[PDB]
RNA sequence: UUUUUUUUU
């Protein structure tokens, strides 16, 4: 508006709720020392999985949501209990979910795996993250659950805060569930 | 046409022909109906996203065609130049002397529709890598046209050298394994872009970015290798065009000549759309191809072969053509031109032009006639029956005595098989 | 906007577990998450949660427990007609078809399974009915809102005089 | 699928 002629309206109305169903599969591993106290550190550490993103664009919101889901329900390995020298955290998930979003329009997907592996160093904590994901659209007529429903929430509190920890701005519509707004980045 | 009546009944019939082949088209018929060469592209994504998509797809080797087309459109758009003359062709006009033009000012742009594929995006791609990326892609297009490992590797090593001399520390993309970009030749917009680039950088050869033309030189004379042969024969013989077209002596290359020489279809205009008829889509089957003019091609290249020509031992040998009749005419013409040298006065000082003093002669025997004219050669050939002279065959054999390289189903092979005997 | 939506409701609740429950707080914690993975009608989602509250108020034992203490088990069943004031806006049309859910609950000390069979559908009748908020047996104290929040249901106890349903973010 | 010098900045 500060200039003239810089688009008008955008009649196509990208700003509107759109639903997207898809199968998801996830597997995550985290390695470090000085074993891992509290959940805020989980978000802080995993937030550096895409420092230099080289993945298939258009899937960034889905990948971020998926990393959040995987970080939510990660189960520590017995070695953490037995030895504290080199703990390890593992996670694995798979299912079919449908997400509402208003980012835009997603092109056709594909059933290809994607691997990411990066080191991290956040203050006292240092180590490695290694994820492997596979998302692909589903054209069936099943009644899948909402992706948010897959979060139990009996650990950690508030979804706006947590969605911001990962770089994700969402909304809290009174009569429904959380809908995406944009990626803060 | 001619009438053929059934004798026993006197009935009237009209024998038609089968059509296993396909019909013929001329460029003039495209500009006689519609006057705009369409070109469809996508412009939704910015330049950096397309750069990332192209670079990463090529590194992995799963790049999409539409993204490459859009990248070439978004890269070759700030290049321009001056303009000397009045460019025009087939009732079209482009600019006027004393202005500036781009590379896509030759074809009309529009909006491609339909869903589009995805890519693998990158967030670190310096701008400096645009100098050579279109060059790399055009070189890939060029090298992906010949199915031969030796030639392919020689051409790709030339391409790597071309990229190196500009942006050394450049590294090869599209690794040596799974082969890509060989299906792109089946697409229509990529070849239109390549042809437009080739024409533009062919007219303005002094441009600083002319090195792109390394990748588009195969696109100019495509599917038109019957005119090239005619010109090469005209140059080797050294005579004018009238004497060359006179020396045919069979109505099979003449049919092709009549098919190739029509009022429209302006030839000899370097700044025209003629050579790029194929890529631009102006014609499906070009009338100057070698699959619809086999007799002309074979006769021309055999005449060239029998006159100590270089580009004669690597031509192909099309089949379904009667070699006995074209071969005899080609041999006769070759002997006629290579057995009598025309000497005479060319420039005369004032009223002192030398006149040939030849009215008394003794050439009533079988010996050859002096000068070069079909009228006096057909007479000598008829008077000496159709049998080639032993001297003619000796000349033919000594003309093809030594030949090092030969390839199966080549005119050189045929000559060494029948004439070297 | 205070919208009064009428419906007939039927509810059947069952809980199975070891370590038989002692305090109502543990039972409420176990039942609050009966919908870990909801695949029912979206537009009826909040209403079902309200009905779960009712089931909590109607926790009962059975002769099975008196027959053996090593298979703790609680039953409950309710049904009738009611209408609810709500400020969720407008609810879609509702059908009369049964719905069922069964989930495992794991809170550490208490572990087992929870089963809920609900059927909520429109009340096309024009006769008056009591308040759905004035239908439970929790005359108890003013901590109805605390119980709802512990479930995760936001209600208002202001001068309106009722416990009207308020909002979502029931997840915490 | 076209093509038909293992010619070509």
């Amino acid at each position: 508006k500060s200039y003239f002629g810089v688009d008008e309206m955008d009649t196509y109305d990208p700003n509107q709720l759109r639903y997207e169903k898809f199968f998801f599969t996830v597997k995550m591993t985290v390695r470090s020392n000085r074993p891992f106290r509290t959940y805020s550190d989980v978000a802080a550490a995993v937030s550096h999985w895409d420092h230099m993103y080289i993945g298939m664009a258009g899937k960034r919101p889905f990948y971020k949501i998926l990393a959040f889901l995987g970080s939510s329900n990660l189960k520590a390995t017995p070695a953490v209990l037995a030895d504290q020298g080199q703990p390890e955290y593992h996670a694995h998930c798979e299912g079919r979910a449908y997400l509402p979003h208003r980012m835009g329009k997603t092109p056709p997907m594909l059933n290809v795996p994607e691997h990411f592996r990066r080191p991290f160093n956040i203050g006292l904590y240092k180590g490695t993250i290694e994820l492997t994901m596979t998302i692909y659209d589903d054209e069936s007529l099943e009644a899948a659950p909402m992706i948010w429903d897959h979060f139990n929430s009996s650990k950690f509190s508030d979804f706006r805060e947590k969605a911001l920890m990962f770089g994700l701005i969402v909304e809290k519509k009174a009569s429904g569930a959380w809908v995406l707004d944009s990626i803060s980045h | 046409s001619v009438t053929v009546k059934r004798i026993i009944d006197n009935t009237v019939i009209v024998p038609k022909l089968p059509a296993n082949e396909d019909p013929v088209e001329y460029p003039a018929d495209y500009f006689r109906k519609s006057k705009e060469i369409p070109l469809y592209i996508n412009t939704t994504k910015s330049l950096s996203d397309l750069r990332g998509y192209v670079y990463q797809g090529l590194k992995s080797g799963n790049v999409s065609i539409i993204h490459v087309n859009s990248y070439l459109y978004g890269a070759l758009k700030d290049i321009r130049g001056k303009l000397d003359k009045d460019w025009s062709s087939f009732g079209i006009n482009i600019g006027k002397a004393g202005d500036t033009i781009g590379i896509f000012d030759l074809v009309s742009l529009k909006a491609l529709d339909g869903v589009l594929p995805d890519g693998v995006s990158d967030a670190s791609r310096t701008s400096a890598d645009d100098k050579w990326l279109p060059l790399y892609l055009l070189g890939l297009y060029r090298v992906g046209r010949t199915q031969m490992p030796e030639y392919r590797k020689k051409l790709m090593d030339g391409l790597t050298n071309q990229c190196k001399m500009i942006n050394e520390q450049f590294e090869p993309l599209v690794p040596e394994g799974r082969d890509i970009f060989d299906v792109w030749g089946n697409d229509s917009n990529y070849t239109k872009i390549v042809a437009a680039v080739d024409m533009f950088f062919h007219m303005f050869k002094k441009h600083e970015c002319a090195s792109f033309r390394y990748g588009t030189i195969v696109s100019r004379f495509k599917d038109c290798a019957a005119l090239a042969t005619f010109g090469h024969l005209c140059k080797i013989t050294g005579m004018s065009t009238e004497d060359v077209t006179t020396w045919i002596l069979n109505r099979e290359v003449a049919d092709e000549m009549v098919q190739m020489m029509l009022p429209g279809q302006e030839i000899d205009k370097a700044d025209s759309y003629m050579p790029y008829l194929i890529d631009f889509g102006l014609s499906s089957k070009s009338p100057y191809s070698s699959v619809k003019n086999p007799a002309f091609h074979f006769w021309g290249q055999l005449t060239a072969l029998l006159l100590r020509s270089t580009r004669a031992r690597n031509a192909r040998q099309p089949d379904d053509i009667e070699y006995t009749s074209l071969t005899t005419a080609g041999l006769l013409y070759a002997y006629a031109v290579g057995s009598s040298a025309d000497l005479a006065q060319q420039f005369c000082v004032g009223d002192n032009k030398y006149t040939p003093d030849d009215s008394t002669g003794g050439l009533t025997t079988n010996a050859p006639p002096q000068g070069r004219d079909v009228v006096e050669w057909l007479g000598w050939f008829e008077d000496q029956n159709r049998k080639p002279t032993p001297d003619m065959m000796q000349y033919a054999k000594r003309a093809v005595m030594s030949l090092q390289g030969l390839r199966e189903k080549t005119i050189g092979k045929y000559a060494k098989s029948e004439f070297d005997k």
